[PDB]
């Protein structure tokens, strides 16, 4: 039918353009971080594929979590992740964001920080390299890709 | 003994040993004991009443003059009837050496704070008193630095246990965050790993 | 042996003077940061093509873990368990029997991806080459679960990485 | 019992509750709270999805590694139905709509699709069925949906003698259309009211006493083939209700009456959006009926709890209401609104 | 009244997980507080539970931009417990790689600090320079950060072909860059309008608030640890100290771009005077067997297995080993109960006491001058937390 | 030299088959280099290399259009090369599988799979050991 | 030698099948249960029986360094053949 | 004479004045953080709460425990004045996520082993 | 029976390496 | 000056732990025995604490 044909067509311009302005929040705990850096570096230059890091999480589209979770700062990624605007999406690098890691056993770490915010993607790895980080994001925008908004609004 | 072996200094040895009976006569009042290991370092052992008076001789004297702390940690021992030994490592650097100061404590003894004499010590303390409980009086600000807001019990103790007691996770009920008793997917597996056999016959402690 | 970095006087002369006035009013040293910039401007850039190009590695790289088999078929692991002793993460759990012809063999042989770090000190300690990091980095995942390797995981891995496993290995064991 | 279903652990996230539910509903208001209690203490629960994925992610930190699962649905396909209900043995029917889509009436929703649930997981063996109903559910209601309710219910115990049956009264909580439906209608200046809401009484219950009713039933082995009415501690008239919600978002209330048939035409009028309406004449309708009295029905207190009042969990909603200058005032500053309870 | 501020932890120059407590008038602060433990991990405690080697990946994390450093630190605190002696060519290693990871550290702290001030440049200039030094580790480890490389004993493994030529390769070129940052930073106006006595030190107060390494030599204290306590090799490269004047931000900033030309010429020394020879202890009660032997010789194999199972025992004892690593005096209080496991690990980093000292040296000054203080005390929060 | 430089776009306008082959490579890789081919996957992938361009930039594949089961035309992804062309890519080995093939077993997958996450062949763990306690069966027939 | 359950579900070369009443099975649902094919005790059962003429061989896997550590079988029971502990080659003086 | 160093207090009469003056500025804390966190419960909760944790402690008889558990008391009502705890910390002492365990032989027989 | 290999400088030595500061005076009057 | 307390040492209130992990807990002191399979002795010399030993189940996941 044509409604489904347009608001098919309308999931597709609006999940490209999400999936091609990914905004990452500038947000990272630990030795991640570093190997995020190097994605952002001119060898992998992240920002030639549109992906631009913003400080604001009202600016921002995407939480990285890059290192260990500690239980003092769970209520502030909890918080800093609320405060993104809707859609957002979360990246869970490396072992200790994973499931905790190295530090799994610890008193005072949180054992994945998907036990406080949802996560999209898992990176493994420790740390992993900004090249598995960059695939990671070519993985988060292919499932961007598939999303179908607009046509479970039709169908409803 | 060649290639293998670490080589030993007898000269830094004496030197050591000869400044370790300096500081012992000049401070019997408090020095109960003076050690040089093997590889070199000095080690004095004195009264808990001793702390400021010997650290700043070692930091004022003008044969001492060690400037610098380098750290200053404490170590639990539940054996004994006090529990903590406080340890601090000075560096000198007019004369190029070091020395460590040795103390002990119990859990309801305060230690008088050193930040008078180095005002490194005051987040050092801090450290101690978070991790082990152990109390020092006339800190200028003693509180909490390592662990969550709120968190009970002193983690480096042996006694506390590897995981501790509360985990936090995020409850949509509430819209927080909340603490609740751990529970593990998986158990830490205790590994059994001392051999029966001993191992250093130069250390050997009579059989009682 | 030191050197001072901040200990020098200027020259009182009127054309040191001069030239320190027309730095200061003209702007030199700026015009000269923006020509390192103009001159970097012109430079080719050192990104590569990504994914269609790819960063170089080492045969010594460690990536995804696999289990590896004899040229038979047979499993090379035999369950002596050092790779899960000497694991700092405690990340390996393994249980064993003996098989149905009486061969030492693993039941369940599980590695936390999420607990890993990546270390390597398996595949050093383990006497038969059994359990290696292979080469592949690019196993992101959407859930959580499926970072939690079972042994058919992890010889499935074998299987799909073997040819360049052995290869890896064939290039670093004379460093071993 | 079988092993795998015997319970263990402490009762905690890592533990083994012994309860494998299929939530139908569980992507809306009552389903995350109750996919939360059932994660709390170990449960293994499935989610069957007709939305987007993106809209389920909230549920996914609801339980540890491996406890909940989330599978594709279509209300209109038993084949579905049978796929996620396989392997439970309990399943729990949240599934409603407060207005009719062009694919989806009150029929629909609230009749046929609880009705094959029912059926499917009595052929697949469930043991345990729960479903959800409206206490003022009547074949001779002004308002369709509670007319699909009550034969609904009618449909569910023909279908699953077994079941147990909730019928909750104007559910209250942060992502309600009760409290935040009466603190939405100040964007027009006044509140409508007909008859000034002078001729009707609520008795609206907490969100979380529902959730947790529904959890102590499962855990409950005489609740099998009971019917339960879950309402709250207090009656009030609409007016003193709604005048109590202005006052606790500290916003000026301004009453007038408007008659059924003008409110009638307004609610027709806002039907007509192709996305969620602000009101519906089914939802005029269902806001100013009286709530029923049924005592002789068991309510919350037969499953060990005491209900909520209102006034000890309004400002938990209505906080966001405010403007800056009345964020910060605390809860006992509001002066309670009186009760009609008998 | 003061207006009090979260400075971070989710602020870019909080390096993520500092929660700095700042009064402030105006832009004025008045008192600057500190909240740490936002990545504390308890390390300490952790390492109770491992062998030796099990805990030595430990410390790859807590400086990660210094992380061959830290090895070699906990490796000389060890091999002083165990009374034995690494063989040259892995102490020869072991200071050329500790080189390289000086080079690594003092781009990041020189290009971040730089960043935080507000010239971003420079940062993707040198970040390919930390790529090209990643991919030496990860030729030498397998790994590009966490190498675990360098291990009681000696090192793990040997050096592959032709890794040295390569590095000759980019320590002919990195000078070069280095002149490029200078050209950007040293001379330029706004650059010393936000370093020239910003964050001013006196030699005294570095001395008594136990600061190390620049912190010290930027107040014109002539102390460095390779110098003056030397270990492994260090006792036969050439080099100078870098030595400050006025004790302010501007002058660390010089001594660290000079410490980062003196790395090379000792980079250029250890490449010339690499030895032929073995790379771990020859005593297989400590270091492993090659696996060649392992799978020959009955008594290689009983060590393999022990030594990967049990760990080597270390005699009873404690020591404070410090080394000068690139952040300042980095040190391990090891107590040796005479287990296969250390019974206290205490790790003392010079971040700790270099941001204990961030209120004294922030008297008088804005918020821009926070920051710019901030990034020239080279934080790392793993080694200040744990 | 600007004629020079004019020369070689047009000369690598013809070496990719033509204006259509260009703008397929250039929407497709977002690079219109010509290298040397070193070889074509069975899955459909190609390899090339150019070692007068910098370390890095070298060696490069342009992917198949339609791997094991979907269509590669835009959704390309690193999982996707094979072992072999892996090694040779990521400069593990100076050797390409065609002048040095690996090693043949007979347990070596034949047919390499990429990252299936989020399809219905993803991984799901699942405990590998059998039952530990076995429970007493009642006797079927009444006692009395 | 791979095998299938009266569920459908295929048996793993650990004999580790859900039964058909287990809720676990979920888990599999819209999905699928990752089975190696290659299973090792059936590739070894293939190898032949080496005839060697000394009462004691030695085997270290094959690839020198490359296999598992060395060691010596002794061969001189005739009713069964020596079996390597690691690798599970067998071996034998040759009989009739 | 057991020869014991005290913390600040000679005797048990100067650690309940201690005590007092602690339980004084808990309770004139309580309204503000009430108001600064923007909590649900009321005042009387909160000092109810306040309450119960002092009692929690009455059983002690020892000067210096008690000197030290004041010392603990001023650091948590430093921490809360200071907006230092979120309000996560603040509401960690009322366990609204944990269910209530039963106390009862029987009902801690049907659910399991501890005793 | 083959030579000890092993990384190492080649005979002579490695080529010098410069590391002093270089920055052109480069200017007019 | 000193203050001469008379009454026995608890440090309960002080170490954080929950009043359940110390009431219900019951330790074991003694002396390890031998393991039977080795002759040495050397892990028979000091005296060791440990608590009683509470449930372990088996995780749905993995087992
Ligand atoms: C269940 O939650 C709800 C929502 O969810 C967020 C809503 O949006 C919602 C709709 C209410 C607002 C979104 C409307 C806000 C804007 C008003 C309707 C302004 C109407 C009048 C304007 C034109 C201003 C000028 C007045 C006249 C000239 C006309 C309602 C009713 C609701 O109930
Ligand atoms: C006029 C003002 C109002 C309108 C505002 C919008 C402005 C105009 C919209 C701009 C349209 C341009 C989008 C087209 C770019 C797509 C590029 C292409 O690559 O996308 C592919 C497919 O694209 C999408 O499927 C859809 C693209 C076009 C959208 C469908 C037609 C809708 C047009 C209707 C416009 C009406 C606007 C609203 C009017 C009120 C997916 O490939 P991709 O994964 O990326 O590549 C992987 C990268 N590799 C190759 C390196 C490996
Ligand atoms: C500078 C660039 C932009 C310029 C300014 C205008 C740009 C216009 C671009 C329009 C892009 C297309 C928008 C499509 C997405 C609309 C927002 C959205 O995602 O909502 C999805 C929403 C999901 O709701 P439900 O499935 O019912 O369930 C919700 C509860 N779980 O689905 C919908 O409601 C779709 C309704 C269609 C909206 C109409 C869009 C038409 C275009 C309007 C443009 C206005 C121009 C003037
Ligand atoms: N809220 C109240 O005050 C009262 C509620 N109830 C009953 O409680 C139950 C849930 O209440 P609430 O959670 O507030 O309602 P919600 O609308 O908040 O939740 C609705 C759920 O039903 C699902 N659903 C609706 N229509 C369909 C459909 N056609 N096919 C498939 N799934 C569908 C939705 O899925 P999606 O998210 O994909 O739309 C969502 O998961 C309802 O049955 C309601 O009647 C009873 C008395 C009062
Ligand atoms: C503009 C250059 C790219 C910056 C990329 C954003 C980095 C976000 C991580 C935060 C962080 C920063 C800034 C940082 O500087 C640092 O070192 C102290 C960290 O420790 C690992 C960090 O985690
Ligand atoms: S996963 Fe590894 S590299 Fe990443 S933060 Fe944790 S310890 Fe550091
Ligand atoms: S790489 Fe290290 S952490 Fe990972 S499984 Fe092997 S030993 Fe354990
Ligand atoms: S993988 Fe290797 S080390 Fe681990 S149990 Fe098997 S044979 Fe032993
Ligand atoms: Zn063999």
């Amino acid at each position: 039918s044509r409604g489904e044909y347009v608001v098919a067509k309308l999931d597709d311009l609006v999940n490209w353009a999400r999936r091609s302005s990914l905004w990452p929040m500038t947000f990272g705990l630990a030795c991640c971080a570093v190997e995020m850096m190097h994605m952002a570096a001119p060898r992998y230059d992240m920002d030639r594929f549109g992906v631009v890091f913003r400080a604001s999480p009202r600016q921002s589209d995407v939480m990285i979590v890059a290192g260990t979770l500690t239980n003092k700062m769970a209520p502030a990624l909890r918080k800093v992740y609320d405060q993104m605007p809707e859609p957002r999406y979360v990246v869970s690098m490396g072992s200790c964001a994973n499931g905790g890691g190295y530090y799994h056993y610890s008193y005072s770490v949180v054992r994945g920080c998907d036990r406080i915010v949802p996560v999209d993607i898992y990176v493994p790895g420790c740390p992993p390299t900004a090249e598995a980080l960059l695939y990671g994001i070519l993985q988060l925008q292919r499932k961007i890709k598939r999303e179908k908004r607009l046509r479970i609004w039709y169908r409803r | 003994t060649r290639p293998t072996i670490r080589p030993r200094n007898d000269v830094v040895h004496k030197q050591l040993s000869a400044f370790g009976q300096y500081v012992a006569e000049i401070l019997p009042k408090y020095v109960q004991q003076v050690q040089v290991s093997c590889f070199n370092e000095l080690e004095i052992f004195i009264h808990p009443d001793g702390v400021i008076p010997v650290l700043t001789f070692l930091r004022d004297h003008t044969n001492a003059q060690f400037k610098s702390l380098a750290d200053l940690t404490a170590v639990d021992v539940p054996t004994r009837q006090n529990r903590f030994e406080i340890v601090y490592n000075l560096l000198s650097l007019r004369f190029n050496s070091r020395i460590r100061v040795k103390t002990y404590t119990d859990e309801l003894t305060p230690i008088e704070s050193s930040v008078t004499v180095y005002k490194a010590a005051n987040w050092y303390e801090r450290e101690i008193w978070d991790m082990f409980g152990v109390f020092f009086a006339n800190h200028p600000d003693l509180r909490r630095i390592l662990t969550d807001y709120g968190f009970e019990g002193h983690p480096f103790r042996k006694d506390f246990p590897l995981s501790g007691y509360v985990e936090l996770r995020y409850d949509d009920e509430v819209k927080r965050v909340v603490a609740e008793p751990v529970e593990l997917a998986q158990e830490f597996r205790k590994f059994d790993l001392n051999s029966p056999w001993e191992a250093f016959p130069a250390y050997r402690q009579p059989p009682e | 042996t030191y050197k001072f970095v901040n200990m020098r006087e200027p020259s009182m002369d009127m054309k040191s003077v001069t030239d320190r006035a027309a730095q200061t009013l003209l702007w030199t040293e700026l015009v000269r940061g923006l020509g390192m910039t103009l001159s970097y401007l012109f430079r080719e850039p050192a990104t590569i093509n990504y994914p269609f190009e790819k960063g170089p590695l080492s045969p010594r790289f460690r990536g995804e873990h696999a289990l590896r088999r004899y040229p038979s078929g047979e499993e090379r692991c035999i369950a002596c368990k050092l790779c899960e002793a000497v694991c700092p993460a405690q990340a390996i759990t393994i249980e064993a029997e003996p098989r149905a012809d009486g061969s030492r063999r693993t039941t369940r042989y599980d590695i936390d991806m999420t607990k890993c770090i990546y270390c390597g000190f398996c595949q050093e300690a383990c006497p038969v080459d059994a359990i290696v990091e292979g080469p592949n980095f690019e196993f992101s995942t959407e859930t959580h679960e499926e970072l939690l390797y079972n042994k058919e995981k992890l010889l499935n891995n074998g299987d799909k990485w073997e040819a360049e496993i052995a290869a890896n290995i064939q290039a670093d064991y004379l460093y071993r | 019992l079988h092993h795998a279903l015997i319970p263990h652990g402490k009762g905690g996230r890592s533990s083994v509750s012994g309860i494998v539910a299929t939530v139908f509903g569980a992507t809306g208001f009552l389903g995350r709270y109750v996919v939360n209690h059932l994660g709390r203490m170990g449960s293994q629960v499935i989610v069957p999805y007709r939305c987007e994925p993106y809209d389920t992610m909230h549920l996914r930190p609801m339980g540890d590694l491996g406890q909940i699962i989330f599978m594709e649905w279509n209300g209109k396909d038993k084949d579905s139905i049978r796929k996620v209900v396989e392997h439970s043995n309990v399943v729990i029917n949240l599934v409603g709509r407060e207005w009719e889509t062009k694919n989806f009436d009150f029929e629909d929703v609230f009749v046929k699709i609880p009705h094959a649930i029912a059926q499917v997981s009595k052929e697949a063996g469930v043991e345990k069925l729960i479903h959800i109903s409206h206490l003022n559910a009547d074949i001779k209601s002004p308002s369709r949906y509670l007319r699909s309710k009550a034969v609904g219910e009618k449909e569910v115990r023909a279908a699953f003698p077994e079941a147990t049956i909730i019928k909750p009264s104007d559910i209250f909580g942060r992502e309600d259309r009760f409290l935040n439906y009466f603190a939405s209608m100040r964007w027009f200046g006044g509140v409508p009211l007909i008859s000034l809401g002078k001729e009707t009484v609520k008795q609206p219950v907490y969100i979380v006493d529902v959730s947790k009713g529904i959890i102590n039933a499962i855990k409950d082995p005489d609740a099998k083939g009971k019917t339960f009415a879950f309402v709250g501690p207090n009656r009030y008239l609409l007016f003193d209700l709604v005048q109590y919600i202005f006052a606790v978002a500290y916003r000026p209330f301004l009453p007038y009456p408007l008659p059924h048939f003008a409110y009638r035409w307004v609610g027709r009028l806002f039907e007509v959006s192709p996305f969620e309406p602000w009101t519906t004449r089914d939802k005029v309708e269902r806001v100013h009926m009286s709530d029923m009295t049924l005592p002789h029905l068991p309510g919350l207190e037969d499953l060990g709890i005491q209900a909520t009042p209102l006034e000890l969990k309004a400002i938990e909603v209505l906080r966001r209401h405010r403007t800056y200058r009345w964020l910060t005032s605390e809860m006992e500053d509001v002066k309670p609104a009186k009760t009609v309870n008998i | 009244s003061n207006l009090t501020l979260n400075f971070g932890p989710q602020h870019p120059a909080a390096h993520g997980v500092l929660r700095l407590v700042m009064e402030l008038s105006g832009e004025m602060v008045r008192k600057c507080d500190p909240h740490i433990g936002l990545l504390h991990r308890g390390t300490e405690k952790l390492i109770e539970y491992k062998t030796y080697l099990q805990a030595l990946p430990y410390f790859d994390r807590l400086d990660y931009v210094s992380m061959m450093c830290n090895e070699q630190a906990y490796s000389l605190a060890v091999e002083k417990l165990l009374n034995i002696q690494p063989p040259p060519r892995a102490q020869w290693i072991r200071v050329l790689f500790g080189e390289i990871t000086r080079l690594l550290n003092h781009i990041m702290a020189v290009t971040t600090h730089a960043l935080d001030i507000g010239a971003m440049t420079p940062f993707f200039w040198m970040f390919e320079e930390r790529e090209k030094m990643f991919e030496f580790y990860e030729r030498v480890s397998g790994a590009r950060m966490h190498a675990a490389y360098i291990r009681p004993g000696g090192v793990h493994q040997d050096l592959p072909l032709g890794l040295l030529d390569d590095i000759y390769e980019f320590s002919k070129n990195f000078s070069f860059r280095i002149d490029e940052l200078e050209e950007m930073l040293t001379n330029n106006r706004i650059w010393r309008n936000r370093t020239v006595d910003i964050g001013v030190v006196t030699a005294e107060d570095a001395l008594n608030y136990g600061f190390s390494g620049v912190m010290l030599r930027g107040s014109g204290i002539q102390w460095d640890l390779r110098k003056t306590q030397p270990y492994d090799v260090y006792d036969q490269v050439e080099f100078d100290v870098p030595i400050g004047s006025r004790g302010d931000c501007y002058d660390r900033y010089l001594c660290r771009v000079e410490e980062m030309r003196q790395s090379l010429r000792i980079i250029s020394q250890c490449l010339n005077k690499m030895p032929p020879g073995e790379i771990k202890v020859d005593d297989a009660k400590v270091s492993p067997p090659k696996r060649a032997e392992m799978k020959t010789s009955m008594e290689s194999l009983i060590h393999h297995f022990k030594l990967y199972t049990e760990g080597y025992q270390v005699p009873p004892g404690a020591t404070y080993t410090a080394i000068e690593a690139p952040k300042g005096e980095f040190g391990v209080y090891l107590v040796s109960d005479g287990s296969s496991r250390p019974y206290r690990c205490k790790i003392k980093a010079p971040g700790f006491a270099h941001l204990a000292g961030l209120d004294k040296m922030s008297k008088g000054h804005m918020l821009a001058d926070v920051v710019a203080i901030i990034g020239t005390q080279d934080i790392v929060f793993g080694e200040v937390d744990r | 030299e600007l004629v020079q430089v004019l020369r070689r776009g047009l000369q690598q306008v013809s070496g990719h088959g033509g204006l259509r082959g260009y703008l397929r490579v250039l929407f497709r890789a977002n690079d219109v280099r010509v290298g040397t081919l070193v070889g074509e996957d069975k899955y459909g992938n190609k390899y090339y290399e150019d070692n007068k361009q910098f370390f890095g930039r070298h060696r490069w594949v342009i992917y198949t259009t339609e791997m094991n089961g979907r269509d590669t035309f835009w959704d390309v992804d690193g999982s996707m090369v094979p072992p072999e062309w892996h090694r040779w890519l990521h400069c593990m080995t100076d050797d390409p599988p065609t002048t040095k093939p690996p090693t043949a077993r007979k347990y070596i997958w034949t047919n390499h799979k990429f990252n299936v996450s989020g399809t219905p062949q993803q991984y799901v763990p699942y405990s590998t050991t059998r039952k530990k306690i076995q429970e007493w069966v009642p006797p079927s027939t009444p006692y009395k | 030698g791979v095998r299938t359950s009266p569920t459908g579900e295929k048996v793993t070369h650990t004999g580790q099948a859900y039964d058909d009443g287990d809720y676990r099975r979920v888990r599999f649902s819209d999905r699928q249960k990752e089975v190696n094919e290659n299973f090792a005790i059936d590739l070894i059962a293939e190898q032949p029986v080496s005839e060697v003429g000394s009462r004691v061989i030695s085997c270290d896997g094959g690839g020198g360094a490359l296999g598992h550590p060395r060691v010596y079988i002794n061969l001189d029971k005739e009713t069964k053949t020596g079996t390597c502990g690691y690798c599970g080659l067998q071996f034998r003086q040759p009989h009739h | 004479g057991t020869s014991v160093k005290p913390i600040f207090s000679r005797d048990m009469n100067e650690a309940k004045r201690r005590v007092r003056e602690l339980y004084r500025a808990w309770y004139r804390e309580v309204p503000n953080t009430v108001h600064l966190f923007q909590l649900d419960i009321s005042v009387k909760q909160g000092r109810d709460k306040v309450r119960e944790m002092f009692m929690k402690n009455a059983h002690v008889t020892d000067p210096r425990v008690v000197d030290l558990l004041v010392i603990k008391g001023k650091m948590e009502l430093e921490e809360t004045i200071n907006v230092w705890k979120q309000r996560t910390h603040i509401m960690r002492f009322f366990h609204e996520t944990e269910a209530p365990r039963p106390t009862d032989f029987l009902s801690k027989f049907y659910v399991g082993h501890d005793p | 029976a083959s030579k000890v290999k092993q990384d190492m400088p080649p005979p002579g030595g490695y080529g010098p390496i410069d590391y002093k500061r270089n920055l052109p005076r480069r200017g007019l009057s | 000056q000193l203050i001469a307390v008379d009454e026995k040492l608890d440090i309960t209130t002080l170490t954080g732990v929950p009043e359940e992990h110390i009431k219900t807990r019951k330790v074991r002191i003694f002396v390890p025995a031998r393991n039977n399979m080795q002759s040495g002795v050397n892990n028979t010399k000091k005296w060791k604490m440990e608590f009683d030993t509470r449930e372990r189940w088996e995780n749905p996941l993995m087992g």
